[PDB]
RNA sequence: GGACCUGGCGGUGCUUCAUAUCCCUCUAGAGGAGCCUGUUCUGUAAUCGAUAAACCCCGAUCAACCUCACCACCUCUUGCUCAGCCUAUAUACCGCCAUCUUAACCCUGAUGAAGGCUACAAAGUACGUUAGGUCAAGGUGUAGCCCAUGAGGUGGCAAGAAAUGGGCUACAUUUUCUACCCCAGAAAAUUUAGC
């Protein structure tokens, strides 16, 4: 256990580090943060073990004892709180604030708080039945014509986690020296790296390392591979490739240029045709590995 | 702390140059710590709290 | 497996993305939006959108690989389609005009045709109790007969009495056989539904 | 003798489903030939027993006239050096591996045995162990024989038959050789995984 008196302690034995730390440093005492103060025992004492925690730290006492100790009552012994019998001061007071809203409004991609949040903030260990009459006040609050002030106040028990979209984020148009459009893109199959720029307007030549990819890829599976991303959106014949491929094996480098093809052909098309490339796996790196 | 947190929690209680990537004579150095720490075991019988420490 | 169980296998149609929005009802338009928040597996090879593929020949390619040479499984594939339609011409030129009518020259259809003639509709299923495994017939699945005709032409093309006559050649000669319902394998079809009209005793096991 | 309470059946079946491990079903390869090992039977006076200890050096190998081990005969010995011997013991310890074992408070029932839940809420809240293995990448002791458990010599010993357990080689036409690295020319039953 640590006494108030303990905690005092460190309080002063940390302010006094914190200054002398500043006068090791150099730096003005005055304007010396915490921030100054882990980079400064960062240097002083490195430290490669993998866990942050067990690195060496100086933090402030309070930062480091955890004392969850909060004093309910003064001298005379009589409670601060008007709810503090019930013994769940914070919950109940809450829920009255709730209750007289809806009173008061009765005579006129985020997600809800989860249990264990509400309990950090309300510091008071509550139920799962509890929690479900919180939230359904929360929604009957809601339903009515809330306010900007009860907006505000549902806003501090809502969280901005749910949902999250998939859009396939699109390369620039660059332009060469010649004022021809061209995207380029990159793509990895297992050992096998690809880099290709597609010009948006050609006549359908491939370059591979400088070789036509017929000349390159001997095998029929790897120029149906080359093909699929340009015939799926139906635009064979109407633009120029020159990639470049290094390392892997024949179907790992045609794996990994269709792939670089795809991400940079989706500069060229619509944003319903950029989704049917997603949806058609044309857009995702493949994993797949060996041990 | 248990042999696998060596580098996660725990540390080397010795440092030498000897095992990195290109060096030489890491043997030789393990022996010497080996006598060392023998040697410092017997010299302060029952007055070392803890293991050695030994830099280079 | 290194895909998380939140990735889905991508939809290769091409033609699936081209209907009108006008013809997609409200579960259809409901799948299509779901399908923009998952994640999609990166196409496999092998599979395209291309206007030639054809998932039966491709299974019977892999059916026929050894050590992962799919190089090799295509090319005999490409022999046995290439020696099926020389056949075809041949015959087509020899014949009078109306016997060219009744000759296909496809050897897509012809192939189609063969493996369909070959599938077995019933099959035996052995089951266990008392140390005695019961054999009761099943009526196959779809998938089963399909799989079990490939795997009987293989298997056959695969004997060890043709000598040094090479695949495509036996291929093709086993397939326009089964295409006439002739050969080895529709004689194993057979003697396969008369030896479960043989064994018609468990026929109403339905639990299998 | 009467009343009540906890039990005990690690019990037995039957009903429905969650029913994941485990099952099957299903998919792909694995029996022949020639050598080498494991067990049995038969047979010898005896071991087709081993090479920090032979030979072969293309690989590997059998018995080699190496040498040790065994059987039948013999010889030494105060000798090598107060000699000599992997002879035993971890069933001596230590090292290393492995086996197993390792609450309080508050209420209710008349302050009986005893009991305590309802959410639009009604008392509930807080190390040892082992006739264990290892004397090959390691040690500290203890005992044995010391006319023989030491050192030599002369002959032999070199097995036979199966049924099954296991291992190594070559085994092809979807093959082989050359050129290329893929459009050429010539030759000819259980079991192992599955994901
Ligand atoms: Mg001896
Ligand atoms: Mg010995
Ligand atoms: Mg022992
Ligand atoms: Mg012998």
């Amino acid at each position: 256990t640590y006494t108030e008196d303990f905690i005092k302690k460190q309080i002063e034995e940390f302010n006094i580090g914190k200054r002398h730390l500043a006068n090791m440093m150099g730096e003005d005492p005055e304007t010396f943060t915490q921030e100054d103060i882990d980079r400064a025992i960062a240097y002083l004492f490195p430290s490669g073990l993998f866990e942050k925690r067990a690195r060496p730290v100086m933090k402030h006492p309070e930062q480091i004892f955890p004392r969850q100790r909060a004093i309910q009552w003064g001298e005379d012994g009589r409670p601060f709180h008007y709810l503090f019998y019930t013994g769940k001061q914070s919950y109940y007071s809450l829920m009255h604030d709730v209750y007289g809203m809806l009173l008061n409004l009765e005579k006129h991609g985020s997600r809800w708080l989860i249990k264990e949040e509400l309990e950090e903030m309300l510091v008071e260990k509550l139920s799962d039945l509890d929690y479900m009459q919180f939230i359904r006040l929360l929604e009957k609050l809601l339903t009515s014509q809330c306010g900007a002030a009860e907006e505000e106040f549902v806003q501090r028990f809502r969280r901005s986690v749910t949902l999250e979209s998939k859009k396939q984020l699109i390369e620039p148009v660059q332009y060469d020296e010649q004022g021809m459009a061209f995207s380029k893109s990159e793509g990895k199959r297992k050992t096998a790296k690809a880099e290709a720029i597609v010009y948006k307007h050609g006549s359908g030549r491939i370059k591979v390392n400088g070789i036509d990819y017929q000349l390159y890829f001997p095998i029929t599976q790897d120029r149906e591979q080359l093909m699929f991303p340009f015939h799926f959106v139906d635009r064979l014949g109407k633009h120029d490739v020159t990639c470049t491929v290094s390392g892997g094996g024949r179907s790992a480098q045609a794996g990994a240029i269709r792939l670089a093809m795809a991400k940079a052909l989706c500069s060229f098309v619509t944003e319903d045709e950029v989704e049917w490339m997603r949806q058609a796996g044309l857009l995702t790196t493949d994993p797949r590995v060996r041990e | 702390h248990a042999p696998h947190y060596i580098a996660h929690r725990k540390g080397w209680l010795s440092l030498h140059t000897g095992n990195l990537d290109g060096e030489d004579h890491a043997a030789e150095r393990t022996v010497e710590d080996v006598f060392l720490r023998k040697f410092m075991w017997g010299t302060f019988p029952g007055c070392l709290a803890d293991q050695l420490v030994l830099k280079r | 497996s290194r895909y998380s169980p939140e990735f889905k296998d991508p939809l290769i149609d091409k033609e699936y993305y081209r209907k009108p929005v006008e013809e997609l009802t409200e579960e259809e338009k409901y799948v299509r939006e779901l399908k923009k928040t998952q994640l999609i597996k990166a196409a496999p090879a092998g599979k395209t959108s291309s206007v030639f593929e054809d998932p039966v020949i491709s299974k019977f390619t892999n059916m026929m690989m050894i050590g992962g040479n799919k190089v090799l499984a295509r090319s005999l594939m490409i022999q046995t389609l290439e020696a099926v339609k020389r056949k075809q011409f041949e015959k087509y030129h020899a014949a009078s005009a109306e016997e060219q009518a009744t000759i296909e020259r496809n050897p897509y259809t012809i192939f189609h045709q063969a493996l369909k003639n070959c599938e077995p509709m019933i099959g035996l299923v052995p089951i266990l109790k008392g140390g005695r495994f019961y054999q009761v017939p099943v009526p196959l699945p779809d998938r089963r007969r399909r799989f079990l005709a490939m795997k009987w032409m293989i298997t056959e093309c695969r004997d060890k009495k043709h000598q040094r006559t090479l695949m495509p050649e036996k291929l093709s000669h086993k397939l326009l056989e089964a295409f006439h319902n002739q050969g080895p394998v529709i004689k194993r079809k057979h003697d396969l539904h008369k030896m479960a009209e043989a064994n018609r005793a468990l026929a109403h096991y339905r639990w299998w």
